[PDB]
RNA sequence: AGGACCGAACCGACUAAUGUCGAAAAAUUAGCGGAUGACUUGUGGCUGGGGGUGAAAGGCCAAUCAAACCGGGAGAUAGCU
RNA sequence: GCUCGCCGGAAGACCAAGGGUUCCUGUCCAACGUUAAUCGGGGCAGGGUGAGUCGACCCCUAAGGCGAGGCCGAAAGGCGUAGUCGAUGGGAAACAGGUUAAUAUUCCUGUACUUGGUGUUACUGCGAAGGGGGGACGGAGAAGGCUAUGUUGGCCGGGCGACGGUUGUCCCGGUUUAAGCGUGUAGGCUGGUUUUCCAGGCAAAUCCGGAAAAUCAAGGCUGAGGCGUGAUGACGAGGCACUACGGUGCUGAAGCAACAAAUGCCCUGCUUCCAGGAAAAGCCUCUAAGCAUCAGGUAACAUCAAAUCGUACCCCAAACCGACACAGGUGGUCAGGUAGAGAAUACCAAGGCGCUUGAGAGAACUCGGGUGAAGGAACUAGGCAAAAUGGUGCCGUAACUUCGGGAGAAGGCACGCUGAUAUGUAGGUGAGGUCCCUCGCGGAUGGAGCUGAAAUCAGUCGAAGAUACCAGCUGGCUGCAACUGUUUAUUAAAAACACAGCACUGUGCAAACACGAAAGUGGACGUAUACGGUGUGACGCCUGCCCGGUGCCGGGAGGUUAAU
């Protein structure tokens, strides 16, 4: 049983994109933005327990950090783990 | 088994085939296979020790009977094979209880002969005992040195030692080098040659046959520099050196040997 | 003209590696020299 | 059958021209040798400095080798420039 | 966009290693790009890497590494037992289609499969660090069967041709379909089954090994492929719609045979040969301590779960190693047509490129080539370099020879196309039907159809038929090395090194010898037919004299002589 207190860490953010409305119109996935750790098991509690919908199956995937400079100083974004999360049948909000 | 083969090529040219066609064509018995790696003469260290090692084809390893610790029990051969890590060939023998054993074959050993070991052994070839139930005189292999060490003198191919005197508790042995040396008389021994007296005669033709029998070539301390052999150097074939070892020590006869813990079983040395 | 560095993420670990370093006495004082100097970039780890 | 023959891949490097601030700190072009074997190759490992390894040339040991490279003794010493 | 040209055993496609966002989109042209740049692998912003099955991870190990204790060592530390790690190897399971601007065996459609958990039910001896089996292993050759695939014919759709002809033997395109499941083939191997016992498998074993007796003779295992289903599904040339003029929308016919055929697969097979060709788990089985009514095992259902990491992209290169967008280096996989023995080579397919300065001119001279009168090595250190020969078949072929060679010696002759033999033969394949039976994926037949060299004869064209590319120069005397090989990465590839062979010599095993302050290790899990050192160097005939010097082996009469 994994704990709500780890539940509402999981998720971070909705990942808004031209790939994530495709998936949502014909294949109703919701692409996300989770944490980093972020089991599957992990984010599909989370989204059943904090959206109350049905996921049938998450299929993560982790992002690497873009090297962006800025100015002279050398940059990196961070990594950061998406998440395929496809409902059943049930809705998207 | 000796034939020379035909110069259908030069290095087939001198050949000299050793084709004994009662070996057990095919794979040897597995429950008495092990692993054994090249070492390429390294050691420890990871240094070459040994020169001249390295290569040829991968052999296994055939746990080879020396002990021959079972007495009373009569064993049957029913198999000569190829041991790669011998010049003798093995006899695979079936004791009557069920065990199969590797065991060093005699000259006259084929397969179906029957054996056993034990001092109620008869003398007939391929029975080992102690050489104290050996009469004087006879041949005998796979000598031990200690009762029970295993059997280390007369292991090659076509080698044996002759039980020459028995001075009560010892027995002097003509060893294959003509090297007399007394032997406890509880150091069990084998009858009889060793098989494969043929080995010698094989010529081997051509540079590979020496090297896949993991022989690796020898350069000539003439041929090299003052730094790496005494000798060496010159400009031309030049030697004015007493033959020494790479490692300074005289070679061309001299005597190395300095035990002076087992030279009192050595009765006479060789000559 | 096969040039002498012929890299191998493999190789470059288990030779020069943290954990090839701290195994031994000497190469736990490599590491030591290198604190000493402040190097960033301790060791051959990315 | 063969350390067999001819010959691509593959390995090598005999000749010539070019190149010689190069396309390249050793290559290109044309020919050249081996090409089932003492063959060739990938991955991993072991051997280390008066030491390793060497079918041996003082050859190779990170474009460095009759004794590597780095740091130190060290601002060696230099009746020499 | 049309035309041209280049690669096409690559200059195409997929990977590993390595790289690390170079991928796609929008946007800008300062710097970077050997020029301009609207373009980019550049700058900026956003997007993009979806796995029970593919890799990793994990389980098991090789070499090797570390190594509790331990042994050894001034200290550091060295070696190493248990053990533990360590792939490049061993270990469960997914394919086809579609889809994105960018991912796909990951997403969606369909069709599967594997291993564990957890109950349920029914049967039930289960139980491991331990026993046994298997995993599990070489080189070479020879085929036979099949497939990938290709070619042709059929069938379907289309065309009837800018210039003579083209309703035909005409031209063009298509003719695809997986895993899985069920058969169990060509084949390959094994003789099965039962009872009794047994000093062997560190105990025990009902398992393995062994000894018998009975009894039968077949049973079992392996296996490509084909065949059916998967699949009346998908895919499908095209057509009809519309336009971002870039594709989405719908529909979509035939979808077969024959022949050739792999280096792929049966084959980890078979035959052979010596050089004698990993381990350990997974898996199967057997019992031990333990429980033994339980637990646990088996099978059917039911459901659950299969985590994490990688996934973009380059990968023979502009993205990796070379300071460069560097003619160099880089392991694996796939390999279409015609001609060809061919993975050569020529021209092409799919695909991808025209190599990031161009435009002119048409000097010398330089480079890479083409041709050359007459002569033909007079050149030169030297036939350096070019030139020449170059294929297949048949004839023929010298000294010498170690009988194998030399030898492709040398040299000669034929070669195209057409027709006939024979509208395509010998050969190969092999249909229908006819039977025969243990009816099958069977066997005898039987020859349709396909495929199809080679030769002989006759004719015909050219200067020339091996017509292009490709593709030995040959012969004589002689030195040295027997030979194949190795060699100075980067001026020396040799006569040098190695070699097989020979001899001397040491070495009796705690072997000598070597690495080691030592322990220990190699030698060698070897045992004098073995191992080391040294020299010579196949083979044939041989290897003569000198023991003073130096060395080595031994001797002991005496002289001299250390520590003490």
């Amino acid at each position: 049983m994994i704990r709500e207190e780890r539940l509402l860490k999981v998720l971070r953010a909705p990942h808004v994109s031209e790939k994530a409305s495709t998936a949502m119109e014909k294949s109703n996935t919701i692409v996300l933005k989770v944490a980093k750790d972020a089991t599957k098991a992990e984010i599909k509690a989370a989204v059943q327990k904090l959206f109350e919908v049905e996921v049938e199956v998450v299929n993560t995937l982790v992002v690497k950090g873009k090297v962006k400079r800025h100015g002279q100083r050398i940059g990196r974004r961070s990594d950061w783990k998406k998440a395929y999360v496809t409902l059943k049948e049930g809705q998207n909000l | 088994a000796v034939v020379k083969c035909k110069p259908t090529s030069p290095g087939r040219r001198h050949v000299v085939k050793v084709v004994n066609p009662e070996l057990h064509k095919g794979k040897p018995f597995a429950p008495l296979l092990e692993k054994n790696s090249k070492s390429g003469g390294r050691n420890n260290n990871g240094r070459i020790t040994t020169r001249h090692i390295g290569g040829g084809h991968k052999q296994a390893y055939r746990i080879v009977d020396f002990k021959r610790n079972k007495d009373g029990i009569p064993a049957v051969v029913e198999r000569l094979e190829y041991d790669p890590n011998r010049s003798a060939n093995i006899a695979l023998v079936l004791y009557k209880d069920g065990e199969r054993r590797y065991i060093l074959a005699p000259k006259g050993l084929k397969a179906g002969d029957q054996i056993q070991s034990g001092v109620d052994a008869a003398i007939k070839p391929g029975n080992t005992l102690p050489m104290r139930n050996i009469p004087v005189g006879s041949t005998v292999h796979n000598v031990e040195m200690k009762p029970g060490k295993g059997g280390q003198l007369a292991r090659s191919a076509g080698t044996y030692v002759q039980i020459v005197a028995r001075d009560g508790a010892y027995v002097t042995l003509r060893l294959r080098s003509g090297e007399m040396r007394k032997v406890e008389a509880d150091c069990r021994a084998t009858l009889g040659e060793v098989g494969n007296a043929e080995h010698m005669l094989r010529v081997l033709g051509k540079a590979g046959a020496a090297r896949w029998r993991g022989v690796r070539p020898t350069v000539r301390g003439t041929a090299m520099n003052p730094v790496d052999h005494p000798h060496g150097g010159g400009e031309g074939r030049n030697f004015g050196k007493h033959p020494v070892t790479p490692w300074g020590v005289q070679t061309k006869g001299k005597k190395t040997r300095s035990n002076k813990r087992t030279d009192k079983f050595i009765v006479r040395r060789r000559s | 003209m096969k040039r002498t560095f012929q890299p191998s993420v493999l190789k470059r670990n288990r030779s020069h590696g943290f954990r090839a370093r701290m195994a031994t006495k000497n190469g736990r004082q490599v590491l030591a020299r290198r604190r000493a100097k402040g190097r960033a970039r301790l060791t051959v780890s990315k």
